[PDB]
RNA sequence: ACCCCCGCCGUUAGUUGCCAGCGGUUCGGCCGGGCACUCUAACGGGACUGCCCGCGAAAGCGGGAGGAAGGAGGGGACGACGUCUGGUCAGCAUGGCCCUUACGGCCUGGGCGACACACGUGCUACAAUGCCCACUACAAAGCGAUGCCACCCGGCAACGGGGAGCUAAUCGCAAAAAGGUGGGCCCAGUUCGGAUUGGGGUCUGCAACCCGACCCCAUGAAGCCGGAAUCGCUAGUAAUCGCGGAUCAGC
C-alpha cells in the first residue's frame, strides 16, 4: 500500500474529517509538517541541497 | 457525551429500516453494521444483528435499554480468562 | 574533579547581618530554590530566639556552630582485607558545612509544628551543647577516638 | 494538589478553567 | 506615506531599505529612516535518522525580518520615480498610507 | 446517629463535618449552610440545638443520601450489569469501565497484585 | 539636574534615576519598599550607594522592566552604581573592589535536545 | 523477576521455561540475579542467546552463537557463569599484601 | 580557528516601541512634542597571557593591575581513519527473490487501546519550608485571516449568543506560577492525596459502545518517603515554578 495510498490523500474525502497530510516528495504519512509540505526526513534534505529557501542550520 | 444541542443519533439507513417494520408490524433479523446508532423507543421489542467486527451479534432489545448505543451488547474482544 | 583543588564559593553577606556564615545557613534550610522562604524562617528564628532567651540571636548561633563543628572524624579507606574507620581531622571548611548541615537536619526531627520554631530551639539547645546536633557531633568524635589505634594509617 | 482537576492549583496543571478557576 | 519590507534574507532587506532611504531623500524631501523591526522566528526541529534515534535532532530556523520606512513630507517627485526602483529577489515590498 | 445518620466530627468546622456524610462534600457543605444560615467556621461542637434542627432538616430532605444513595449506585450498576452492555460488563469482572489500559496497572479496579 | 545609568541582569533592565533629595526612592511610579513587599532581597538593591555614603544624599525616580522580582533587585544594584560613577568618576575603587561595578552575565543555560533541561540528562539502566 | 525476548522468531512456553531452568545454574553462587533479560534471536549463521543481568557486584553480558539453539542457550550460559564467579572472586585475589 | 547566541561598548535606525524635561493630561505616554533612555536588528569595537612581577632554555604556569568580560569569557553549531557483518527494503531510492480476479485495489465494521503477570520511561503524591479561598505583583519566547479573539451578556461551569481590534513591535492568545499581604486548616489517611465509580452537562466531529478531551454534583483508593539494586547533576547548574510551539478537527 503505497502509491495507491499517496492517491487516495490527493483525492477530497467522503467527509471533512479524513483530511491527512501526506508528504508531498515521499509520500509519508506521518511527521508532516503544513508549512512546507514536506515530512521531517525530506524536510532536512532539501534543506540541506539549499533548495529551502530562509531555512538554515540554527545555531543559538 | 454526544452535545444535546444536536440531535440523539440513528444512521438514517437504520431508522428508516425500523419504522418500514413499524407499518407492517414487527419482527425482522435486522443485520446492521451501526454500532455508532443509539438504541431508541421505537426499536423496543425488536432483535437487531450488531456486528462487532466479525459477526452480526443477535440482540433483544428493551425498555431499560434505551440511552445505549447499538455496540454495547455486541461486545467486540473474547477473553475467557488468563491460563 | 581530578585536575586542580576546587575553589571555596563565596557568599553574599546577608542583608540582616552581613554575615558569611549566615548566609550558608539559610540555603541549607532551603528547600526548592525558594529562598525568600527559607530567609524567612531564619530571621523567624531569630525572632524567637531573642524572646525566648534575651540576647542576640546572632552571637547564640556562631556558638552553636562552634559546638556542632566536629574536630576528628572517620573516613573509611580499606587496608588488606578489610574496610578501617580511620580517623582524620575535619578541615575548616568542612567542619562549618557540617556543622550546618547537621544543624538543619536535626532541627527538622523535631515535633514543634512551624520550621520557624525548631530551627530556633535546635540553635537554642545546640548553641549550649544540648540537641540533637551535637549528638550527632557528639558521636562522630567518639568514633574518631575509638579508632586511635588506626591513625598511621591516615593520609 | 496539581492533579486534583478540583482546585485554583490543580486547573492551572490541566490547563483548564471550570468553578475553582474562572477567567 | 510610507513603506514596509519583508524578506527572509538581511543583507538584501537592509541594502534594498537603504536604496529606498536614498531614493526618496535625494528626490525630496523629509524620510524617517529605515526601522529595524523585530524578526518573527519560525524554527523546525527534526530527528536527524530516518528510524529510532529520538535524541539526535537538527535545528532550523527561517529567519523572517522585517523593515519599516517613510517618507515624511511626499512630494511625488519621488513617487514618481519609485515605480522605477531596483527590487533584489528575496524581497517582497509594501505601501499603504 | 445524628445528621443524617451519621453523627458528624464535633470540634470541627461545620463545612467540613459534613462532609463526612456520605453524599455530601465540599459543594452541598456551602449550600445547606447558606440555606440554613449558619457560619461555616462554628464548630459542631458549639451549634444551637436549633441549628442542628435547621442543618439536618434541610440536608436529611433535599439530597439523596448515606444508606438510599448506595442502592441506587447498586441498582444503577444492577441493571447496568443485568442488561449485558460492555458498561456492566466489565462491572462483573472486576475490571475498569472508563476506557483505561488494562495492560499495566489498572491495579484500584483489580487490586494488589496476582502472581502466576 | 539628574544621574543615570543602565543596570541589567538576566533578562531584566534597570532604569535609575538619581535626583539628590531626603533620600527617598520609586519604582515604576511605585514606593521602592511597596513593590519589594516582603523581599528580604531588597536592601542590597539600594546598596552601592552605601559603599559611598549616600543613602539619605541622593533621591531615586527607577523604571524596570523584565525579568523577575529579583534580577530586577540586582540590575538597580546595577544602574545606581553605574550612575554614582559618571557623577563622581573618583569612585571606581570604592565601588568596583565591591564588584558592584560589573554585570554578571550568567544568564539562563539553554535546554538541549537529548535532555530534560540545560543539564538533567535522562534516567537509563544497564539491566 | 526474571523475561525473555524472541526477537523476530516464534517461541514456545516449553522453550521459554528451558531457558529458565538453564539461567539457574547461575543460582550456585547465591547472589542475586537481578532483572535477568534473555533475547534469542536467529543470525543467517545459527540463533544467539544474549543475556545482561545486574547482580549486587556487577553486571553480566553476553552472547552465544550456534547451528544448535539449545547450544547457543548453553554457551550463553557457560560465558555468564565465568562472568560471574570472576565478579564474585576478583575481589580476594589481593587480600594480601 | 573562521559561523550563531548570550556578556560590555559605539555607529546607523525612530513606528506599531521607548518617555528623561515643557505644555496640556478627556485621567489611557491618552495628545502635543522629542529618540534622550528602553528596545528593536543590523554594522563594527573589544581579550591578545598584551601589561607588571616572579618561575622558566623555551612553550608555558603562578600571581597583581586596567576592564563589562582574563587565560578556552559562559553556551551552541561542528564528530578524524574507523568500529560495532550497529539501525532503517516501513521515508526514500535500490539488485535479486517472490504475488497477479490478488500477497494488488475499494469500503463498512473491528483491531492497533486485549490483561493472570513481568520490565523501562515518566506524571501526582504521601504533606505545616505544607493545603485551601481572597486579594497584590515580576518574565521570556513564540503562535495567531473556515485564525487569535478583546468586551458585553445567558451560564456554578465547561461552554453558548452577540460582537470590536489585528495580513499583526499596533489587535489577541494573556492569567504567567512559584512569589507577596491576608485569612482558614492544627498533625489526623486529614481541608493530605486525587485513583476508582455513580449521575448530570459542554465542545470537536458524518460518528465519541468499543475509544476523545473538558465541566459540575457525588465517590474520595492506594499511599505515613519506598528491599536488593540504581539515575542525574560541578552554577545561573541541580532543585523547584509556570509559559509557548511543532504535529493537530479533537485528543
Ligand atoms: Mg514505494
Ligand atoms: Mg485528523
Ligand atoms: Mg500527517
Ligand atoms: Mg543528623
Ligand atoms: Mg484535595
Ligand atoms: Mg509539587
Ligand atoms: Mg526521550
Ligand atoms: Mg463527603
Ligand atoms: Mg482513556
Ligand atoms: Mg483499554
Ligand atoms: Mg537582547
Ligand atoms: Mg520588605
Ligand atoms: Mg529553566
Ligand atoms: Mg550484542
Ligand atoms: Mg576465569
Ligand atoms: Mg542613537
Ligand atoms: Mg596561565
Ligand atoms: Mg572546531
Ligand atoms: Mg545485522
Ligand atoms: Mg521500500
Ligand atoms: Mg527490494
Ligand atoms: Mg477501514
Ligand atoms: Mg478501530
Ligand atoms: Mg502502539
Ligand atoms: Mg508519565
Ligand atoms: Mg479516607
Ligand atoms: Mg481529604
Ligand atoms: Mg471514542
Ligand atoms: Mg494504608
Ligand atoms: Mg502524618
Ligand atoms: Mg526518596
Ligand atoms: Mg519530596
Ligand atoms: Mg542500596
Ligand atoms: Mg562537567
Ligand atoms: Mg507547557
Ligand atoms: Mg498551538
Ligand atoms: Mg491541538
Ligand atoms: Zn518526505
Amino acid at each position: 500500500a503505497r502509491k495507491a495510498l499517496i492517491e487516495k490523500a490527493k483525492r477530497t474525502p467522503k467527509f471533512k474529517v479524513r483530511a491527512y497530510t501526506r508528504c508531498v516528495r515521499c509520500g509519508r504519512a506521518r511527521s508532516v509538517y503544513r508549512f512546507f509540505g514536506l515530512c521531517r526526513i525530506c524536510l532536512r534534505e532539501l534543506a540541506h541541497k539549499g533548495q529551502l529557501p530562509g531555512v538554515r542550520k540554527a545555531s543559538w | 457525551p454526544r452535545s444535546l444541542k444536536k440531535g440523539v443519533f440513528v444512521d438514517d439507513h437504520l431508522l428508516e429500516k425500523v419504522l418500514e417494520l413499524n407499518a407492517k408490524g414487527e419482527k425482522r433479523l435486522i443485520k446492521t453494521w451501526s454500532r455508532r446508532s443509539t438504541i431508541v423507543p421505537e426499536m423496543v421489542g425488536h432483535t437487531i444483528a450488531v456486528y462487532n467486527g466479525k459477526q452480526h451479534v443477535p440482540v433483544y432489545i428493551t425498555e431499560n435499554m434505551v440511552g445505549h448505543k447499538l455496540g454495547e451488547f455486541a461486545p467486540t474482544r473474547t477473553y475467557r480468562g488468563h491460563g | 574533579a581530578r585536575r586542580r583543588r576546587a575553589e571555596v564559593r563565596q557568599l553574599q553577606p546577608d542583608l540582616v547581618y552581613g554575615d558569611v556564615l549566615v548566609t550558608a545557613f539559610i540555603n541549607k534550610i532551603m528547600r526548592d530554590g525558594k529562598k525568600n522562604l527559607a530567609a524567612r524562617i531564619f530571621y523567624d528564628a531569630c525572632k524567637i530566639i531573642q524572646e525566648k532567651t534575651g540576647q542576640e540571636p546572632l552571637k547564640v548561633f556562631k556558638q552553636a556552630v562552634e559546638n556542632v563543628k566536629p574536630r576528628m572524624e572517620v573516613r573509611s579507606r580499606r587496608v588488606g582485607g578489610a574496610n578501617y574507620q580511620v580517623p582524620m581531622e575535619v578541615s575548616p571548611r568542612r567542619q562549618q558545612s557540617l556543622a550546618l548541615r547537621w544543624l538543619v537536619q536535626a532541627a527538622n526531627q523535631r515535633p514543634e509544628r512551624r520550621a520557624a520554631v525548631r530551627i530556633a530551639h535546635e540553635l537554642m539547645d545546640a548553641a549550649e551543647g544540648k540537641g540533637g546536633a551535637v549528638k550527632k557531633k557528639e558521636d562522630v568524635e567518639r568514633m574518631a577516638e575509638a579508632n586511635r589505634a588506626y591513625a598511621h594509617y591516615r593520609w | 494538589g496539581k492533579g486534583d482537576r478540583r482546585t485554583r492549583r490543580g486547573k492551572i496543571w490541566r490547563g483548564t478553567y471550570g468553578k475553582y478557576r474562572p477567567r | 506615506i510610507r513603506i514596509k519590507l519583508r524578506g527572509f534574507d538581511h543583507k538584501t532587506l537592509d541594502a534594498s531599505a537603504q536604496k529606498i532611504v536614498e531614493a526618496a531623500r535625494r528626490s525630496g524631501a523629509q524620510v524617517s529612516g529605515p526601522i529595524p523591526l523585530p524578526t518573527r522566528v519560525r524554527r523546525f526541529t527534526v530527528i536527524r535518522g530516518p528510524f529510532k534515534h529520538k535524541d539526535s535532532r537538527e535545528h532550523f530556523e527561517l529567519r523572517t525580518h522585517n523593515r519599516l520606512v517613510d517618507i515624511i513630507n511626499p512630494n511625488r517627485k519621488t513617487i514618481e520615480q519609485l515605480m522605477t526602483l531596483d527590487l533584489p529577489t528575496g524581497v517582497e515590498i509594501e505601501i499603504k498610507t | 446517629a445524628r445528621i443524617a445518620g451519621v453523627e458528624i466530627p464535633r470540634n470541627k468546622r461545620v463545612d467540613v463535618a459534613l462532609t463526612y456524610i456520605y453524599g455530601i462534600g465540599k459543594a452541598r457543605a456551602k449550600e445547606a449552610l447558606e440555606k440554613t444560615g449558619i457560619n461555616p467556621a462554628t464548630r459542631v461542637k458549639d451549634l444551637t440545638e436549633a441549628e442542628v434542627v435547621r442543618l439536618r432538616e434541610y440536608v436529611e430532605n433535599t439530597w439523596k443520601l448515606e444508606g438510599e444513595l448506595r442502592a441506587e449506585v447498586a441498582a444503577n450498576i444492577k441493571r447496568l450489569m443485568d442488561i449485558g452492555c460492555y458498561r456492566g460488563l466489565r462491572h462483573r469482572r472486576g475490571l475498569p469501565v472508563r476506557g483505561q489500559r488494562t495492560r499495566t496497572n489498572a491495579r484500584t479496579r483489580k487490586g494488589p497484585r496476582k502472581t502466576v | 539636574e539628574q544621574y543615570y545609568g543602565t543596570g541589567r541582569r538576566k533578562e531584566a533592565v534597570a532604569r535609575v534615576f538619581l535626583r539628590p533629595g531626603n533620600g527617598k526612592v520609586t519604582v515604576n511610579g511605585q514606593d521602592f519598599n511597596e513593590y519589594f513587599q516582603g523581599l528580604v532581597r531588597a536592601v542590597a538593591a539600594l546598596e552601592p550607594l552605601r559603599a559611598v555614603d549616600a543613602l539619605g544624599h541622593f533621591d531615586a525616580y527607577i523604571t524596570v522592566r523584565g525579568g523577575g522580582k529579583s534580577g530586577q533587585i540586582d540590575a538597580i544594584k546595577l544602574g545606581i552604581a553605574r550612575a554614582l560613577v559618571q557623577y563622581n568618576p573618583d569612585y571606581r575603587a570604592k565601588l568596583k573592589p565591591l564588584g558592584f561595578l560589573t554585570r554578571d552575565a550568567r544568564v539562563v543555560e539553554r535546554k538541549k535536545y537529548g535532555k530534560h533541561k540545560a543539564r538533567r540528562a535522562p534516567q537509563y539502566s544497564k539491566r | 523477576t526474571m523475561n525473555i525476548t524472541s526477537k523476530q522468531m516464534e517461541i514456545t512456553p516449553a522453550i521459554r521455561q528451558h531457558v529458565a531452568d538453564r539461567l539457574a545454574k547461575l543460582e550456585k553462587w547465591q547472589t542475586h540475579l537481578i532483572n535477568p533479560h534473555i533475547i534469542l534471536s536467529k543470525e543467517p549463521q545459527g540463533f544467539v542467546a544474549d543475556a545482561t543481568i545486574n547482580t549486587p557486584n556487577g553486571v553480566l553480558v553476553a552472547s552465544g552463537k550456534h547451528e544448535d539453539m539449545y547450544t547457543a542457550i548453553n554457551e550463553l550460559i557457560n560465558k555468564l557463569e565465568r562472568q560471574l564467579n570472576k565478579l564474585q572472586h576478583k575481589g580476594e585475589a589481593r587480600r594480601a599484601a
